[PDB]
């Protein structure tokens, strides 16, 4: 699982 | 109007230094090291900037992720190539304004057989004198040079997204007068150096697994490195990779 891309995708900014 | 160019000029990211302590000896283990540290922080960077390309964010999450995991080696080494051959005209790696590799620093053992594959985009885009224009097209066409084997869920827009960066190189190619089998030829050598990325990349690629992968060699990768090598790993064994081409 790409937990952290997938936050950064996700997130604001 | 805002032409294209100058939205992924905008978006530019700032340069990150690696925090290189120089006043302590070099050693081919502690480059290498600072380096992994610093490619987690710029492939952070990336994400922001390619969320910021006019298209980008219309593709399917997953696509997002996919083009993401795929290209960023073909993006580091690409922006690194850049880095250098601004900075001077000689045969230097500027990872970063605190970590310039010099050829004094490439006498160190394993260093240079790492570094020459670096040092060959510096060559390309010093040898074709390309422009920031060009640079800013090429650079987000590596972004999108590789494709799942069975393509993306939003395969039609991206190669809609993907032509218009195209016609956008073609653009900063005519900007250069130039006229007409000139141009052709400039077409031709650019792509011609797109292409060659896939075989950068595979050549970093080779030594980015190993050290990660071998955990006797103490090579740490930061979580943002970790986890896209942990899942292109088993992609580059599986076949589910279709490296996109401009010559056959
Ligand atoms: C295996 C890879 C090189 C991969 C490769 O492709 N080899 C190039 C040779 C090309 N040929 C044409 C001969 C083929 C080499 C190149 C740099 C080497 C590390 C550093 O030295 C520092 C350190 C020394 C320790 O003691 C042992 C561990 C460590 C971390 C080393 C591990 C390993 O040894 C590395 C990654
Ligand atoms: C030769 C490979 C290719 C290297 C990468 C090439 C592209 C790059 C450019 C940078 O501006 C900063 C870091 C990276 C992203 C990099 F330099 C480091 O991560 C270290 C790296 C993986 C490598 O040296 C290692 O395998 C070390 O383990």
């Amino acid at each position: 699982e790409n937990a952290l891309l997938r936050y950064l995708l996700d997130k604001d900014d | 109007t805002p032409t294209l160019v100058s939205l992924l000029e905008v978006i530019e990211p700032e340069v990150l230094y690696a925090g290189y302590d120089s006043s302590v000896p070099d050693s081919t283990w502690r480059i290498m090291t600072t380096l992994n540290m610093l490619g987690g922080r710029q492939v952070i960077a990336a994400v922001k900037w390619a969320k910021a390309i006019p298209g980008f964010r219309n593709l399917h999450l997953d696509d997002q992720m996919t083009l993401l995991q795929y290209s960023w080696m073909s993006l580091m080494a690409f922006a690194l190539g850049w880095r250098s051959y601004r900075q001077s005209s000689a045969n230097l790696l500027c990872f970063a304004p605190d970590l310039i590799i010099n050829e004094q620093r490439m006498t160190l053992p394993d260093m240079y057989d790492q570094c020459k594959h670096m040092l060959y985009v510096s060559s390309e885009l010093h040898r074709l004198q390309v422009s920031y224009e060009e640079y800013l097209c090429m650079k987000t066409l590596l972004l999108l040079s590789s494709v799942p084997k069975d393509g993306l869920k939003s395969q039609e827009l991206f190669d809609e997204i993907r032509m218009t960066y195209i016609k956008e190189l073609g653009k900063a190619i005519v900007k250069r007068e130039g006229n007409s089998s000139q141009n052709w030829q400039r077409f031709y050598q650019l792509t011609k150096l797109l292409d060659s990325m896939h075989e950068v990349v595979e050549n970093l690629l080779n030594y980015c697994f190993q050290t990660f992968l071998d955990k006797t060699m103490s090579i740490e990768f930061p979580e943002m490195l970790a986890e896209i090598i942990t899942n292109q790993i088993p992609k580059y064994s599986n076949g589910n990779i279709k490296k996109l081409l401009f010559h056959q």
